[PDB]
RNA sequence: GAACUUGAGUGCAGAAGAGGAGAGUGGAAUUCCACGUGUAGCGGUGAAAUGCGUAGAGAUGUGGAGGAACACCAGUGGCGAAGGCGACUCUCUGGUCUGUAACUGACGCUGAGGAGCGAAAGCGUGGGGAGCGAACAGGAUUAGAUACCCUGGUAGUCCACGCCGUAAACGAUGAGUGCUAAGUGUUAGGGGGUUUCCGCCCCUUAGUGCUGCAGCUAACGCAUUAAGCACUCCGCCUGGGGAGU
């Protein structure tokens, strides 16, 4: 059965992707849509819909290609698993691809980049690489 | 071929049927196989029951001779 | 439940013997709680094949409603009488 | 197990007019199922393909009961008592 | 703690199936027994012989006995968790699939240890025994032939109960879930499109095959039935022998 939503997301993004699809419609949740939210402030989606239902809603993502039809997504990692989960300090927060790529930390102040968790000195559980 | 069953509208074979089953068993008692009288896939084994009830009962032949 | 009776009975008897024969085995059925719907009569046809040196026999078919013990008792009877030669019961 | 036994099962034991999905309808029909299931194998005793369904209603009843002992103990309960369960 | 319905399940309406257990019934064929007709070989091999036959064989006709298996249908067809399941009828009985949105509202997935099932051979008790046939005997072959080949033939193959618990038990591919081009057969459904229909065409589920992108692979190949991309759980591997000792 499903046990990692964001895991799950992820994978329909990089799958998606390595086809150079345009959209792709995921299932809703908060804390999927934050991650979703997250990638196009940071430039790696074009846009981002959230299509309500009776269910737990749609998240509708429009993936972004440069010139050449060039991939801006290049890889997507879940870090924190169901089996095995990564809380990080506030000095120990990653750097992705030698700051080239985000890393998305849910912290007390909400979720955040790795970049923005590190200038407010949070820590928290590591979610995802994304570069 | 076509099925003649589907065709004509033939919900329910029905082993008493002779003169009907007689069109599906070769010269010597051969039961036809479906490949040579075009029918479909769930008529073919409704009607092989039914030639296996009249050979039973004696309204078919096993072996013609 | 709907059943259908078809038996066959030897061709070396009488009409009077064979009316004998239908009331007996009909009457079983009854017996047992059943209701017979239908009970056409093919009449003497020719067997596709000789059963106990008999190329003949007179061809019955009784349709029935009943319950399991109602059908199983007649095969049974249906089997050591020695007029009745073959028969058949099948769910309709 | 024949259609008139099983609508008196589910009506007897509904906890509304219209339920039919609720824990204690389900291990009412698993529960007379698997008496039921029971009798045929006492005779047919080598009917190992039967038998193995009767499992998996021994593992459903099951997961059903302690699905309502977890939710509510007071209505799992109740249904042990008029079902004579032992658990 | 309170809600929600997608997962899971229930209800309701349909569908197919060698799924299983029990009890019966049927036709072909082999063997044996009796009888009629009938005479000198039959059988077997690469070639022969052993063997059977004038005591009447083999061939042929009628009837009968008994045991085992179910031609045609039959199909990378169906069903089952796997082993496996194929004549017909009836009794009992499991599961799967499709539609529906009437109901419950996360009740789910995996699962060490444990329990149950598990081809064939084999074992115990008692039946049964046609064909087949380890062992064994004889005839050949051969340098030898404790084999291949031939003629016989015991256990066994069959049945009831119990035991055994192993297979190249294989897709050499654990289970669950989701995502990621197409083309083309085929099985069981649903909906629709011109219709009495037939049918053709379109769509949709769920299986079962082939080809084939992306991707993966040492290569061969896999490829919506993944060996691709992911997440959960279990099992297992760490050079070859010694040794599955």
């Amino acid at each position: 059965v499903m046990t990692d939503p964001i895991a799950d997301m992820l994978t329909r993004i990089r799958n998606a992707n390595m086809v150079r699809h345009e959209k792709l419609e995921i299932p809703a949740s908060k804390l999927k849509r934050e991650i979703a939210e997250i990638l196009k402030r940071e430039g790696f989606i074009r846009d981002v819909e959230f299509v309500e239902d009776s269910k737990q809603g749609i998240i509708r993502v429009f993936l972004k290609y440069g010139q050449n039809n060039e991939r801006v997504i290049t890889g997507l990692k879940r870090i924190s698993k169901p089996g095995l989960r990564v809380y990080a300090k506030s000095n120990e927060v990653p750097r992705v691809l030698n700051g080239l790529g985000i890393a998305i930390i849910s912290t007390s102040q909400g979720v955040l980049t790795d970049k923005e968790a590190r200038a407010k000195q949070a820590g928290g559980e590591v979610l995802a690489y994304v570069w | 071929k076509v099925c003649y069953f589907t065709s004509n509208g033939i919900t329910h074979i029905d082993y008493k049927d002779v003169d009907l089953l007689k069109k599906f068993v070769s010269e010597r008692g051969k039961i036809l196989p479906r490949r040579v009288t075009g029918t479909n896939a769930k008529y073919q084994r409704k009607l092989t029951a039914a030639i296996k009830r009249a050979r039973q009962m004696a309204l078919l032949p096993y072996v013609s001779g | 439940r709907k059943y259908e009776v078809m038996y066959i009975i030897r061709p070396n008897i009488d009409e009077e013997s064979k009316k004998a024969v239908i009331e007996r085995f009909n009457n079983v059925l009854t017996s047992n709680g059943a209701e017979i719907t239908g009970t056409k009569d093919w009449g003497k046809r020719r067997l596709a094949y000789e059963i106990n040196d008999f190329r003949d026999g007179f061809y019955q078919i009784v349709n029935v409603q009943s319950d399991a013990a109602a059908v199983q008792e007649f095969d049974r009877l249906a089997k050591i009488s020695d007029d009745i030669i073959r028969h058949i019961v099948v769910k309709e | 197990i024949t259609q008139e036994r099983k609508n008196q099962l589910i009506n007897e034991f509904k906890t509304h007019e219209s339920d039919t999905g609720s824990p204690e309808v389900q291990i009412a029909i698993l529960t007379d199922s698997i008496n039921n299931l029971n009798e045929h194998l006492r005779t047919h005793k080598k009917d190992h393909h039967s038998r193995r369904g009767l499992l998996k209603m021994v593992g459903k009843r099951r997961n059903l009961l302690t699905y309502l002992r977890n939710k509510d103990v007071t209505r799992y309960r109740e249904l042990i008592n008029k079902l004579g369960l032992r658990r």
